[PDB]
């Protein structure tokens, strides 16, 4: 449906190095500039998660209580029930039979989500998900790396132009095979982009902060 | 004498020469490490009733624990303990980030199939070792625990497969393989059979089929915040001295100071324009340190020629004078110039014509008992042209001077036979 | 230091590769000595330091934008100051990459240039061919005008106009240098080429070169010596090839710079200390003088050139058959405005009546073609 | 193209050698530009045909 | 691939040496040609003009 | 032979590198000497005769 046009988005610090006034070039997965991000407004079930997926999470009242990763689900294959609560943020990995979302009213009613349980290999507790909270979920090298940045521009339509670098929060050392994911919400406003291998020239400020980046695939200029 | 040896001759001509490269030696050592004390359960994965099937190989991850591998060397008797990409003795120091133990059981003949690129039925579809492999392999005979008179048939292999699996792939599907015109609608006949058929495990089996417990310890290198640190100390921190350091896995020598450029909460170290290690973060109490290389510079020797005198001077290229701890038989007459630290030269004020160029104006010579002196070079004389209009100057005499000027024309025509 | 940073296990292997480091050090030392000789040859041509005359009343000409000004803390002329604060371009150091300082500091270069300038203003050009001979500047201008063909009376009768034009051109050249972005392109290009070469040389350090890691310390700490020797050998080969490439490129670029410096020294000797009659070698048009100006890692001349202007074309005859005899002009052309004939200089319209003083006779007028 | 003719494996192997031959390409490009400048300097002395 | 890597490395090293030799020779020849072109430009600026 | 070939190959690569370096140095020095000889010829033409 709504494809929009995207802008300078999906730029994140590749590694944990500190470069000052450098124009270093990195080859990694990135969101191509001026791509077509998909607006889903109730369209949770399909969400074809590719190798790394960008998430918008536009201005809302924090109704998003987490994400559900995995394809078969049904408590057969390993799934990622990363349910970030209002506090302490549950990170659960287990073969979970999935039916629907909590749907807490439009609240404090039923945190059902999954039905059954299995091996349940991994569990993590932290305080992420504190607005336009973008996300650079990337599952490579047995590491599920998460990135985010809060920018409450509060403008019309969607992300107009505002460039920002999305700092990492945490990784995840499990080798799950994921090709699908879920959005856990009335009407919503969320966009999903797909990552592709590209090459950037992230320009660093006086202190390490991506101020402007360019894509070496878009146009000859 | 050093100049004589460098020139490979007993006669030194007048001029400036280069002999060696001064470099400040390290003084202390740094073993900075974070706070980790709990030990990893390696002996747990090495002491199990059953390890795994060759297709149900376990991938136990080890992290955030001090892991001493000295016990795994002396207090054990594995038959195969090959270590690929790492040195078994030089293994108790590196602080790896992720270390995965691949646990399973294999036969005595098939213990050699655990190699980066080895073929065979076990090494093609049941287990694939990638080329780039920094990990090691642990294997020893275990004909005392898994040995069952009726046969440990729970261990099974997967010969019946079409394509070799990608490196580090765990195959769980036990369905019947397709190996021809078989319909594969259950069947289990014709050319399709159970991929996991059996493991002849009679205890009297020879050493070529005796049980061998294989635990492959594959560990990534030090390209991330270290979590599985080796046992050691954690020395305190010193500053403003050229010392060698062991920050996590970083190794080098510097005079690391208090850093001024602030770090982001997730960034550990930094680099300059030419990707050179500039700043680091303390594994102990968090502090940014500005690592810069210690002083060094090529020494130069100023001689007026062995024919004239044996007095010589020494100029250190870029050191800031005081850093002259150890040549240096004599001292005094130390003069700091924009081109270094002259030693053994008297800094006179009367500017003369340059004889031995040094740099940035200063130029030494041997001017009278004679000593080696250094001075600001003089551009020329002080001729004054008295300009005045309505007045001219006219010669009344010539000199007819003859000057000699030399130009090279040709070198020696030489040819070299390649073969 | 570059190939094997403070590692015995690498230096004792580099010792097997023969005398390579000695060769490279010798080559770079030769290059540095050549640079020093280049600067000395270009600037240190006259070894008598002439004081800058205090006054500026040189008959109308204004040497305020080329002469050093003592008000500034640095004794540099405004044009020299603009040249300095227009070329802006860091310090590698670190891994065995030292930069030696030049023998002649910028103050010494400025003093040499000021000495040459004060010699040019005071003594004309005899200070470069013997002892300086003082001479009023208008007289020197007349004696430089006489070199290009026009007579002295052209200058003296137009001294105010010539001084005004000289001052206007001197004022315009500063604005032309400042406004134009390119301007100093050669010096900036040289600096950029050297910087790029050094940066690439440093960048070659972080490359595996077919080894297991790009850091010698990591390789020698993660491996036993018998199998780490091969990796160290691969790294040594790669770094040695990189250093050889850098040294060869530096040698070629230094040869080019030496050729350019020889050309600059020839220009300084044959233009500042005299006046050249080579066409379009020392400016556009006929040459009068030049004014050297120091620049970072180079020199910048200010050539002064007489150039003709608005012209009027007449009818000309090779000779004049007066009494059968064919008078030819002595040092001029025979022109005419339609009715009367005249003999005038070749590069200026100064008509004179055709007398026997301005002509010489060379026989009867039955041989020349076009005689009038 | 010269070192590793239209091959991905050989190009990947060459990539480990750093910027060894980007320098060569830049040098040849500079040579060509210098040749153009040479012809321009020798022949285009006066631009008032 | 794990064995072909060695042969690929040997071939790459040889071809790189050859290309570097060619580029260096071209640089020297271009310097000589530039000197000749400067002489020709001086001749054109001094003799015909 | 099987190991002598490897040792001889190492020696051949080293000696090839040494000879190439010497030849390049000789080429550059000969170019400089040719420039000096051209200057000498110009001076002989324009100062002697
Ligand atoms: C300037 O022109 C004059 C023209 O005569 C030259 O003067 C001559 O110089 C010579 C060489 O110094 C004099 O010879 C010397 O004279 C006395 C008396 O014998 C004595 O000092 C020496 O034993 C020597 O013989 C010569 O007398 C002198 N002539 C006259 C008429 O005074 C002079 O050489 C020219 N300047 C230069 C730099 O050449
Ligand atoms: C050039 O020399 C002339 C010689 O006449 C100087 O002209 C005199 O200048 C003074 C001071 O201004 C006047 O009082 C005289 O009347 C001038 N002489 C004549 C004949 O008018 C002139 O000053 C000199 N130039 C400089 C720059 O000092
Ligand atoms: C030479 O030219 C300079 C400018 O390049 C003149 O300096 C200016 O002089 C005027 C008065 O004539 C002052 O109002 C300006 O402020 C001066 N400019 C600067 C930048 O100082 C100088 O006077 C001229 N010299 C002569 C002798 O005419
Ligand atoms: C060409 O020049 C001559 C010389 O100046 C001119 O002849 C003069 O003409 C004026 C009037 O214009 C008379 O008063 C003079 O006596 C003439 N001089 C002589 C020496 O005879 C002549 O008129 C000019 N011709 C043109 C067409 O301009
Ligand atoms: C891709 O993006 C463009 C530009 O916004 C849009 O027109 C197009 O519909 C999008 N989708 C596809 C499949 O091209
Ligand atoms: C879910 O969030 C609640 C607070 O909203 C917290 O008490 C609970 O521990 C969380 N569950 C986790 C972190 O698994
Ligand atoms: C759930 O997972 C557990 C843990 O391995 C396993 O024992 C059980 O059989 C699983 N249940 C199903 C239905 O697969
Ligand atoms: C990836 O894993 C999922 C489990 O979420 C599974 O359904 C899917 O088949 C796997 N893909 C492949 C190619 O095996
Ligand atoms: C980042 O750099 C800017 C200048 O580019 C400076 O003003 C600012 O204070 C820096 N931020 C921090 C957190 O140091
Ligand atoms: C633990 O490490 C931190 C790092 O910030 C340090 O400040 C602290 O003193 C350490 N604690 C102990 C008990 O060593
Ligand atoms: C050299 O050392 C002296 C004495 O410690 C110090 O005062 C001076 O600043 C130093 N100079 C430089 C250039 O570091
Ligand atoms: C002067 O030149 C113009 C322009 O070429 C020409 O038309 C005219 O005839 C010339 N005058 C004479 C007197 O030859």
């Amino acid at each position: 449906p709504a494809y929009t046009n995207s802008f300078t988005r999906g730029v994140y610090y590749p590694d944990k190095v500190f470069r000052s006034s450098v124009l270093h070039s990195t080859q990694d997965l990135f969101l191509p500039f001026f791509s077509n991000v998909t607006w889903f407004h109730f369209d949770n079930p399909v969400l074809p998660f590719n190798d790394g997926v960008y998430f918008a999470s536009t201005e809302k009242s924090n109704i998003i209580r987490g994400w559900i990763f995995g394809t078969t689900l049904d408590s057969k294959t390993q799934s990622l029930l990363i349910v970030n609560n209002a506090t302490n943020v549950v990170i659960k990995v287990c073969e979970f039979q999935f039916c629907n979302d909590p749907f807490l009213g439009v609240m404090e009613s039923e945190f059902r989500v999954y039905s059954s349980a299995n091996n349940c290999t991994f569990e993590y507790v932290s305080q992420p998900f504190l607005n336009l909270r973008e996300f650079v979920f990337k599952n490579i090298d047995g590491y599920f790396k998460i990135y985010s940045k809060h920018t409450p521009i509060n403008l019309v339509r969607d992300l107009p132009q505002g460039f920002s670098a999305l700092e990492p929060l945490v990784d995840l050392p499990i080798g799950i095979n994921i090709t699908r994911f879920q959005t856990l919400l009335g009407a919503a406003a969320y966009y999903v982009g797909y990552l592709q291998p590209r090459t950037f020239l992230l320009k660093y400020n006086e202190n390490g902060t991506i101020t402007d980046a360019v894509d070496c695939a878009l146009d000859p200029l | 004498s050093e100049t004589k040896c460098t020139l490979k001759s007993f006669t030194v001509e007048k001029g400036i020469y280069q002999t060696s490269n001064f470099r400040v030696q390290p003084t202390e050592s740094i073993v900075r490490f974070p706070n980790i004390t709990n030990l990893c359960p390696f002996g747990e994965v090495f002491n199990a009733t059953r390890f795994a099937s060759v297709y149900a190989w376990n991938r136990k991850r080890i992290s955030n624990c001090v892991a001493d591998y000295s016990v795994l060397y002396n207090s054990a008797s594995f038959s195969t303990f090959k270590c690929y990409g790492v040195s078994p003795t030089k293994l108790n120091d590196l602080c790896f980030t992720n270390v995965y133990a691949d646990s399973f059981v294999i036969r005595g003949d098939e213990v050699r199939q655990i190699a980066p690129g080895q073929t065979g039925k076990i090494a093609d579809y049941n287990y694939k070792l990638p080329d780039d492999f920094t990990g090691c392999v642990i294997a020893w005979n275990s004909n005392n625990l898994d040995s069952k008179v009726g046969g440990n048939y729970n261990y099974l292999y997967r010969l019946f497969r079409k394509s070799n699996l990608k490196p580090f792939e765990r195959d769980i599907s036990t369905e019947i393989y397709q190996a021809g015109s078989t319909p594969c609608n259950g069947v289990e006949g014709f050319n399709c059979y159970f991929p996991l058929q059996s493991y002849g495990f009679q205890p009297t089996n020879g050493v070529g089929y005796q049980p061998y417990r294989v635990v492959v310890l594959s560990f990534e290198l030090l390209h991330a915040p270290a979590t599985v640190c080796g046992p050691k100390k954690s020395t305190n921190l010193v500053k403003n001295k050229c010392v060698n350091f062991n920050f996590n896995g970083l190794t080098g020598t510097g005079v690391l100071t208090e850093s001024n450029k602030k770090f982001l909460p997730f960034q550990q170290f930094g680099r300059d324009i030419a990707d050179t290690t500039d700043a680091v973060r303390d594994p102990q109490t968090l502090e940014i340190l500005d690592i810069t290389p210690c002083s060094f510079g090529g020494v130069s020797v100023i001689t007026p020629g062995t024919n004239t005198s044996n007095q010589v001077a020494v100029l250190y290229q870029d050191v800031n004078c005081t850093e002259v701890p150890v040549v240096y038989s004599t001292g005094s007459n130390v003069f700091q110039t924009r081109a270094g630290c002259l030693i053994g030269a008297e800094h006179v004020n009367n500017s003369y014509e340059c004889d031995i160029p040094i740099g940035a104006g200063i130029c030494a010579s041997y001017q009278t008992s004679q000593s080696i002196i250094a001075y600001t070079m003089s551009l020329g004389a002080e001729n004054s042209c008295a300009y005045s209009n309505n007045s001219i100057a006219i010669p009344t005499n010539f000199t007819i001077s003859v000057t000699t000027e030399i130009l090279p024309v040709s070198m020696t025509k030489t040819s070299v036979d390649c073969t | 230091m570059y190939i094997c940073g403070d590692s015995t296990e690498c230096s004792n292997l580099l010792l097997q590769y023969g005398s390579f480091c000695t060769q490279l050090n010798r080559a770079l030392t030769g290059i540095a000595v050549e640079q020093d000789k280049n600067t000395q040859e270009v600037f240190a041509q006259v070894k008598q330091i002439y004081k800058t005359p205090p006054i500026k009343d040189f008959g109308g000409f204004n040497f305020s934008q080329i002469l050093p000004d003592p008000s500034k803390p640095s004794k540099r002329s405004p044009i020299e100051d603009l040249l300095f604060n227009k070329v802006t371009l860091c310090a590698q150091k670190f891994n065995g990459l030292t930069v030696l300082p030049p023998l002649l500091t910028d103050e010494m270069i400025a003093q040499y240039t000021s000495a040459l300038l004060a010699g040019t203003i005071c003594s004309g050009w005899t200070f470069g061919a013997g002892p300086a001979l003082q001479i009023p500047f208008p007289m020197q201008m007349a004696y430089r005008f006489n070199g290009i063909g026009v007579t002295q009376n052209v200058l003296y009768e137009n001294q105010k106009l010539i001084a005004n034009q000289f001052n206007s051109a001197i004022g315009k050249i500063q604005d032309s240098l400042s406004s134009t972005p390119s301007a100093l392109g050669k010096l900036q290009d040289v600096v950029n080429q050297n910087a790029q070469a050094l940066n690439t040389l440093v960048k070659q350090l972080s490359s595996n070169f077919g080894a297991i890691s790009s850091v010698l310390n990591d390789i020698l700490s993660r491996l036993d010596p018998p199998e780490a020797e091969v990796q160290i050998d691969r790294l040594i080969t790669g770094r040695l090839q990189s250093l050889q490439t850098y040294v060869t490129q530096q040698l070629i670029r230094a040869a080019e710079i030496r050729a350019s410096a020889n050309l600059a020294a020839t220009k300084m000797s044959e233009c500042v200390l005299g006046q050249s009659k080579r066409v379009d070698f020392c400016g556009k048009g006929y040459h009068l003088m030049s004014f050297p100006q120091s620049a970072p890692h180079g020199v910048v001349f200010l050539h002064v050139t007489y150039v003709p202007a608005q012209e009027k074309n007449f009818t000309t005859a090779p000779a004049i058959c007066h009494d059968g005899k064919a008078h030819f002009p002595r040092e001029g052309v025979f022109v005419s405005n339609g009715t009367h004939w005249f003999v005038t200089q070749r590069n200026f319209y100064e008509p004179q009546i055709i007398t026997t003083d301005n002509t010489f006779v060379s026989g009867n007028c039955d041989v020349v073609i076009g005689i009038v």
